[PDB]
């Protein structure tokens, strides 16, 4: 790897600089290099890894959606033929997106998840695994679509089982996991009722635990709770 | 729909 | 070049798709491929080329400014030593910026400018040449700084001479050229009075020619005139 | 200071 010669601490320092500069591709390459040093990641480092790749794939997902919409319009009745270019370029963006998802899933499999024993790290990584299979599912169309969806579901479910046993209902990782599993149900698995039920139960159980929290933890938890509420308002 | 922020405490 | 096998028309079509998707690196690669087909560019194609590379270098310039500011703070009295990482990463971004500028200047030199005979194309390209030397000047510090600055000045001056002889004072290319030469004077050449004089004369001569214009041309011209006014308000 | 838009008619 091109980062093999750089110190772990230098990679982390540069990842933070890249974040400040909004250079998320650089940030992701630095954090990939840090992961490949083979040591477990701290909480802050796990968050840097996620921020970097979420922003990279986020740009690709937004582009893919624009191109897919153009492609779908080109396939309506009355639309003039324009040749293979729209499909080709959508496929180019899609392949690059898939490559990023595969890179992240590779890092989680070699060897972040197997070395993660504490609930906060293990749930974070399993959530990430569900998320990047979900992003793969958003563009999947062929024989592997069902297996991609089930890989996302399985990762989220393992994370949910751990989070319910080991974390308080207000924990931001537990909340963000439930939020994203609910989005998976609604947008990927054609299960809007499950999505709504999960969002509601998650929100209500967090509400009843807010009284235990400091001012700062309250702000962290309520920020994610508002996203659950926003989704429920959209879906109901 | 909104998904989670990347950074979670 | 990786675009050598793709039809010119397909490259232009994909450049427009990449613009819609905000995939400006892709857009620039497509337009570079189109330029390398060896045919002159139409007005629309010249604008696609400029949009693509302006957005690419724009992200690099913004990142460079963030990193340069961090680096300068690290060199104040009382600042703790942090090692070579900030300088290294600033240099990485700077080298990538320089590479993009060199690519653009290479396209203009081989062979866009020499084949451009009409004032609208020749002025547009010479303006671009001044602009990308100006971006090089923004990061230049060593023995080549003076020669980079003079290369920007020379390109802008040749463009100005043609535009004053061949274009009306309201022409958007002429206006944008004058705007950017004024920014060159203020920000690069340490000549704020020349910058202010150029902006004022340019604005006043355009104002006196607006009466000749259609509604749509009036809107094009006044949009650039407002930027001259905005700069004068900042500088005076 | 503001510089020119990239696209110029
Ligand atoms: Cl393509
Ligand atoms: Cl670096
Ligand atoms: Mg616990
Ligand atoms: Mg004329
Ligand atoms: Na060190
Ligand atoms: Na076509
Ligand atoms: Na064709
Ligand atoms: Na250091």
């Amino acid at each position: 790897g091109a980062m093999g010669s750089m110190e772990r601490a230098s990679l982390i320092q540069k990842a933070k600089l890249a974040e400040q500069a909004e250079r998320y591709e650089d940030m992701a390459a630095f954090m990939k290099g840090a992961v490949e040093k083979g040591e477990e990641l701290s909480c802050e480092e796990r968050n840097l890894l996620s921020v970097a790749y979420k922003n990279v794939v986020g740009g690709q997902r937004a582009a893919w959606r624009v191109l897919s919409s153009i492609e779908q319009k080109s396939n309506e009745e009355g639309s003039e033929e324009k040749g293979p270019e729209v499909r080709e370029y959508r496929e180019k963006v899609e392949t690059e997106l898939q490559g990023v998802c595969d890179t992240v899933l590779g890092l989680l499999d070699s060897h972040l998840i197997k070395e993660a024993g504490d609930a906060e790290s293990r749930v974070f990584y399993l959530k990430m695994k569900g998320d990047y299979y979900r992003y793969l599912a958003e563009v999947a169309t062929g024989d592997d679509k069902k297996r991609i969806i089930d890989s996302a579901r399985s990762a989220y479910q393992e994370a949910m089982d751990i989070s319910k046993k080991e974390m308080p209902p207000t924990n931001p990782i537990r909340l963000g996991l439930a939020l994203n599993f609910s989005v998976f149900h609604y947008e990927i698995a054609n299960s809007p009722e499950e999505a709504i039920s999960l969002a509601k139960t998650t929100f209500d159980e967090a509400m009843a635990d807010l009284h235990t929290l400091s001012e700062d933890s309250y702000k962290d938890s309520t920020l994610i709770m508002q996203l659950l509420r926003d989704n429920l308002t959209l879906w109901t | 729909a909104h998904s989670s922020p990347a950074s979670l405490q």
